[PDB]
RNA sequence: UGACUGCUCCCUAGCAUGCUACUACCG
RNA sequence: GCGGUAGUAGCAUGCUAGGGAGCAG
């Protein structure tokens, strides 16, 4: 059960990095598209988390993007 | 699609098919909208319309749903039951509505073509949210009728500040001076190309540059405007005063300088919203200071309508106070980048009503609120959730032209929200900073309207002029040009030798483009000399009958001087009891 | 679909061991993609055949072809479904099958 | 369907028949009474149908604009729908690096490139204030994402290279903070 | 429905046979009113079926021919549309080189796929990597198909100019790699 | 930007056939 | 007294047309 939630979580991930006009920069898409591809073919989980961390990295890594303090306070992410 | 019908208190996915705004009326609503006047046209989630091919039907009291459809009378599939029966229009929400007491709010005033004093009248005679409702649609009234007129364009280009000028297919042309800014596009052979802003008064064509351009063939320049959208927060916040200081963050320092500034300091440690009505020289100049220094750390937001008149606080909002702490944002018109800009990390932003975004803040101080309808006041308190308001203003600072007046003027307190409210509650601040401003003027303008608010604080050494003068008029098709009055001022200008440092300012540019030519004072406009107010002043009136000489339309524009003055008046009634230096003609 | 996932985890699915997991995906394509499937053409090598057997072979198929009837039918008899699916290049760019079949 | 004139009129004629014949007639009263009466009963039964089948047809043509409304509302959320589904899966997953690295990024120091997976590759985060530094950065080791890193440059603002050793309490409130930490993931 | 030709009649006939009955007559008067309302209401059924069933016929009809008009409308419309897209890919085909090399041939007929190959005024390069590119168009001019190009232009997969300078071995892990070359026939067409 | 076939479920409209019912005409 | 015919209503059956969706090669 803690499997399948990690390649749910990647499957919402990419959906919300794609919607954000991250598919204009081929480098970065590229590898956005490895690693989710990467994770929902996963056997064991570890891989997937440390594939998950390297995936969450990049919408974190976008200043303007998205407004991480509001997400967190509307009783979601701590 | 699902909005909300309010009178009624009824959610919609219905609207009036042939209205202004494509108004929201629920199911008895769109009905006694539709019989109580002619508007035989809805438009739900789908439009109704027969759904055969080749069919027309516009109406909508004959139609009938069909299968999964609408059909009609002429071609008439009748296996079915009406639309619009039994006291209702069939849609959503058919059982949750309410109704309406008063059946001709729009059957009144979104009947007639949004000129008339009446609809204004209404409006006053609402609620928040129906006039809500008014002040939106004055401002598609203005636009939609605002685009109804020319596009000028330069063809074959001339010298700058004297081109020529072609217009448009049989439109006419609106009024002349800098109101209308002529900001088009160029078109290379289907495209839009940069063309920059401009202005057309004198025309031969004179015009003023807002910019240097380098004008090429066919230059298009015309307003091209878009739809205001609809707005989600009130305009005016309700009355309630506060249980103590709780949650300020008070000082140890007095301001001394500022005579009036303590107990209003006080005032704003327990008032929720301050509105004064005030000339030149009524705290818009250091009071704003005076609580920037009295509260360092407030959220305390400024606004003009233009950065000229924000300048006039921002130029020494950043001396009196460390820079550190104000900005205002310039889009790119006519904008000063004194402060900190492209920042909305602040703790004084300044704005302009045209545009400043929504992060928070808690205190407002609002400079004036005249030439707009609620769009102003609603703006400015969705921009922020603040615990303190301060709306300096006046219902007579800058009275918002309501564009082709073609019935009176209406009482000067009917503004948008509060100056009705503002004098049938008192003034919310005890103020009057007449540093300034003489008592020359303040005699005569408080006696008039501003009863006992401002003070007689300077006198005057005998030199304000006046000279008996009935004078002529000759008009054009959107100005006018001033034989008598304009020559009395030459030959007065004349006789005094230091009185050729003044300002030459016009109902409309047509009068300095005019007096450029010959003598060369320069381009003054009535629309708003931004916070820019100077002692000695040529004031000049030409054409006063509807516009001019009824009410204090320009009565602040009256407060000019400091120590002496010049206010032409072509008309016996601004001067019962002025008291003007009495001297004859030369 | 969060809503089903959610539903169907409340029931006792997806437990740890079970002998029913999801292993049927939306995978993601990045931007050279189309022309690396269509270089997979060169597995398709110019190949000669023996004629004698295939002759035999042709006869056998035919054999097995045979209950069965057909010939042409004019252009009045023919059967098309969904009218509303692409037309391919060039015709694309100005509408449907439906457009040059009304035509 | 007691709510039409025929409804009434089949009732008196109903009412009329049944008193009529419950006190006892001959045949040419019955005869009459039932052919004036059949009429109406068929007057009311046809309505009794119509009725129904317009009252179901009516509650389906509510139904499928209901159903088109919502559709058309909900494909115009998207972006937000997503971002606040995205984060409450987070919540859920419950993982201390994860956790880690967004509350570093709730707090101010977010990274600059993809967090490589090797024993080698570089990292570069920004650090804005002094107390992210102390909490982070002490020695020369960096723990970030569960993880551990060894510091190797140190760039601020004006890109001058800050030696370890300037970086303290009372010294630091001189320089240009948002600095920009590059090290490598230690075995 | 309620003007037809035999509406009046059997109105008419309806009211003077229950005007009849009202006046309490005999038995006969009342025989001679149902049959005679039995067959004006006979008469009048399929008047007013008749009627119905020719509406309905007229309103598919009517209908039928209005989809058929549009239909022409539509047929018109991409035709001229065929004919603008035809006549506008015509006035590029290079009307010298094409007719000498057309002249060249024994019958006039010539395989499609040396057209672009002699007769083309810009060639696209795309190129995988780096050690592909520096064996193809290294440098500024190349030779391919028996003729010179010269480079005009270089861009990314993200449609970014690129300058030759910073094509290097030390530098092509930070590009965009499938890099599109555009050339010119030098001495040539264009 | 959305290929060619095959099968199945749901909703509406029309046509044909059958069952029952209500009046009326004819013998 | 029985049958035939003409409309009207409800119910059932199979096709054609339109729309929405699912699976397979
Ligand atoms: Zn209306
Ligand atoms: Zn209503
Ligand atoms: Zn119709």
């Amino acid at each position: 059960s803690k499997m399948s939630d990690v390649k749910c979580t990647s499957v919402v991930l990419l959906s919300v990095l794609q919607q954000l006009r991250v598919e204009s920069s081929s480098k970065l898409w590229a590898q956005c598209v490895q690693l989710h591809n990467d994770i929902l073919l996963a056997k064991d989980t570890t891989e997937a988390f440390e594939k998950m961390v390297s995936l969450l990295s990049v919408l974190l890594s976008m200043q303007g993007a998205v407004d991480i303090n509001k997400l967190c306070e509307e009783m979601l992410d701590n | 699609a699902v909005g909300a019908c309010v009178l009624c208190n009824s959610q919609t996915s219905l609207r009036c098919g042939a209205c202004i705004r494509r108004p929201f009326l629920c199911c008895k609503c769109c009905y006694d909208h539709v019989i109580s006047t002619s508007h035989k046209l809805v438009l739900s989630v789908n439009p109704y319309v027969c759904n055969a091919p080749g069919c027309d039907v516009t109406d909508v009291t004959q139609l009938y749903l069909g299968g999964m459809s609408y059909y009609c009378k002429s071609h008439k599939p009748p296996i079915s039951f009406p639309l619009c029966a039994n006291g209702q229009v069939f849609g959503l929400y058919k059982n949750t509505c309410v109704g309406s007491d008063n059946v001709t709010d729009f059957n009144a005033i979104a009947t007639c073509d949004w000129t008339n004093a009446g609809d204004y009248i209404l409006a006053n005679t609402c609620t928040e949210r129906l006039k809500l409702f008014a002040a939106e649609t004055l401002k598609a009234t203005e636009e939609t009728f605002k685009l109804s007129y020319g596009i000028a364009t330069v063809r074959e280009v001339l010298s700058d500040r004297e081109l020529h000028l072609s217009w448009e297919v049989g439109k006419p042309r609106p009024p002349l001076n800098r109101n209308y800014v002529f900001t088009g596009y160029r078109v290379t052979k289907n495209s839009k190309v940069q063309i920059g802003e401009y202005t057309f008064e004198k025309g031969a064509v004179v015009y003023r540059g807002t910019t240097t351009y380098k004008l090429n063939v066919g230059d298009y320049f015309v307003l091209t405007s878009h739809t205001v959208m609809p707005l989600s927060a009130p305009t005016l916040v309700p009355q309630e005063h506060y249980v103590r200081i709780t949650g300020l963050y008070p000082t140890l320092n007095i301001s001394d300088e500022f005579s009036s500034n303590v107990a209003n300091y006080q005032k704003v440690g327990m008032q929720k919203y301050s509105t004064l009505q005030g000339p030149p020289g009524t705290g818009k100049s250091h009071f704003a200071i005076g609580l920037a220094l009295y509260y360092p750390s407030a959220r305390i937001v400024y606004t003009a309508c233009s950065h000229a008149a924000v300048d006039a606080l921002c130029e020494k909002a950043l001396k009196y106070l460390p820079i550190d702490k104000c900005s205002r944002i310039i889009p790119a018109v006519e904008c000063f980048d004194k402060f900190k800009v492209n920042s909305t990390l602040e703790q004084y932003v300044f704005c302009t009503v045209n545009a400043l975004p929504e992060t928070t803040a808690d205190i407002v101080v609002f400079d004036e609120i005249s030439m707009a309808t609620n769009y102003d006041l609603s703006v400015v308190n969705a921009r922020l959730r603040a615990k303190h308001y301060v709306y300096i203003g006046d219902p007579a600072q800058l009275p918002a032209p309501r564009t082709l007046l073609t019935k009176g003027t209406l009482e000067p307190e009917y503004f948008n929200s509060v100056c009705r409210l503002m004098k049938t509650i008192g003034p919310d601040m005890f103020l009057g900073t007449c540093r300034r401003c003489p008592a020359e003027i303040v005699d005569t303008v408080s006696a008039l309207v501003y009863d006992n608010k401002l003070k007689a604080h300077k006198d005057k050494s005998a030199q304000c002029f006046k000279m008996f003068y009935k004078g002529v008029i000759t008009h054009d098709v959107s100005s006018a040009i001033n034989r008598p009055q304009i020559g009395v001022v030459r030959e007065f200008l004349t006789r005094n030798p230091a009185w050729r440092k003044a300002v030459f300012i016009s109902p409309y540019n047509s009068q300095n483009a005019v007096a450029s030519k010959i003598l060369g004072l320069p381009t003054q406009t009535v629309d708003s000399s931004q916070g820019s107010e100077y002692d000695y002043v040529i004031f000049t009136q030409t054409t006063e009958t509807a516009h001019s000489c009824n009410v204090n339309r320009f009565n602040v524009a009256i407060t000019r001087a400091k120590v002496g003055i010049l206010c032409i008046m072509s008309d016996r009634d601004l001067y019962d009891k002025l008291q003007f230096t009495s001297l004859e003609i030369p | 679909n969060k809503d089903f996932y959610d539903f169907a985890v409340s029931k006792g699915f997806f437990k740890e061991g079970s002998s029913v997991e999801l292993k049927h995906f939306f995978f993601a394509q990045d931007g050279n993609a189309a022309i690396s499937d269509y270089d997979y053409y060169r597995y398709n090598l110019p190949t000669m055949c023996d004629i004698r057997q295939l002759l035999f072979v042709v006869e056998v198929v035919d054999k097995y072809f045979d209950c069965y009837d057909g010939g042409c039918i004019n252009a009045n008899q023919v059967i098309v479904n969904n009218l509303d699916k692409s037309a391919g290049f060039p015709f694309n760019k100005w509408g449907k099958a439906r457009l040059y079949y009304d035509s | 369907f007691s709510s039409l004139p025929s409804y009434a009129a089949f009732a008196t004629a109903q009412e009329a028949y049944e008193q009529a014949v419950a006190n006892g007639d001959s045949e040419v009263v019955l005869k009459k009474l039932k052919k004036s009466l059949n009429v109406a009963k068929s007057e009311f039964d046809r309505d009794a149908a119509m009725q129904r089948k317009l009252e179901k047809m009516a509650d389906q043509a509510m139904t499928q604009m209901y159903k088109q409304a919502r559709s058309e509302d909900k494909r115009a959320k998207v972006t937000s729908a997503m971002q606040t589904m995205l984060f409450t899966m987070l919540r859920k997953l419950d993982n201390d690096a994860l956790n880690n690295i967004i509350n570093n990024a709730r707090d101010g120091c977010v990274p600059l490139n993809i967090i490589p997976l090797t024993t080698a590759a570089k990292l570069m985060v920004v650090i804005p204030d002094y107390n992210t530094y102390k909490n982070t950065c002490d020695g020369t080791t960096f723990t970030y994402a569960s993880a551990l890193w060894e510091i190797q440059q140190v760039v601020d603002a004006d890109s001058k290279i800050v030696q370890l050793s300037e970086i303290s309490m009372d010294n630091s409130p001189n320089l240009a903070w948002p600095l920009i930490v590059t090290a490598l993931r230690a075995n």
